[PDB]
């Protein structure tokens, strides 16, 4: 029905194992490192996640389709400019 | 010992470590939700024979 | 007897070749393995009967 | 295998030793960011340059070849 996701807060006052008073600061910093480093692993797919798909494929992708159309327009302008002056 | 302070939790637990909760006084059935399945306990001089 | 008699003869074997018939549509027809588990099949002995 | 329960002040430390290598790696990270920003704001503005370059070019080619 539940999962024991939530942060420590207390300590048993009844009950044998976990937190005592002398340890819940270990619980508790546990818990901000763990946050912070998936923190750290999320803006990091997003930096990565970004980076990668972002800008790799705009420069790739528009780079080559800019330099087929450099290789059409080339080889067009030569072949018609010359065929016309020979007519 | 009674209900109205019984508890029902999922569990993690990566081929045995499973970690106790702190809340935890003392346990009733455990089992699966998977097609209902009901867990025994023993002790480790026995399943590590198994 | 005033027709025949015992139509039921004839009935039943009507009745056999449109189960046929019928049997034959239902293969050649997309229909998934729809029941009443709910994707439970590995949960046997489902504790929810409601 | 199956490790000994450390007492909990040593699970912070551990947890806590994750933390560092991140932040450094995501300083390269943001250099390389600027970085293929700079090249794609250059490849764009590069890009629609001469590609107006090449269509004024085709205007006069079709126009000398009007001219022919």
């Amino acid at each position: 029905i539940v999962y024991n996701n939530q942060a420590p807060d207390a300590v048993n006052n009844v009950g044998q194992f976990g937190a005592t008073e002398g340890s819940i600061g270990a619980y508790k910093q546990a818990a901000e490192y763990a946050a912070d480093s998936k923190y750290w692993a999320l803006l990091a797919e997003s930096k990565f996640g970004t980076i990668d798909d972002l800008i790799a494929e705009v420069e790739r992708l528009y780079q080559q389709g800019v330099l087929m159309k450099q290789d059409i327009e080339d080889l067009k302008q030569d072949f018609k400019d010359q065929d016309a002056r020979l007519m | 010992r009674i209900p109205p302070l019984e508890k029902e939790v999922y569990l993690d637990i990566k081929d045995g470590v499973a970690y106790i909760p702190p809340d935890y006084l003392e346990a009733q059935w455990m089992m699966r939700a998977k097609d209902g399945t009901i867990f025994q306990v023993t002790s480790p001089e026995e399943i590590s024979y198994r | 007897n005033y027709g025949r008699g015992r139509e039921l003869m004839y009935q039943l074997e009507k009745k056999g070749k449109e189960i046929k018939r019928d049997l034959e549509k239902i293969l050649l027809s997309g229909q998934a393995r729809t029941d009443v588990l709910a994707d439970q099949y590995l949960t046997n002995s489902a504790a929810d009967p409601a």
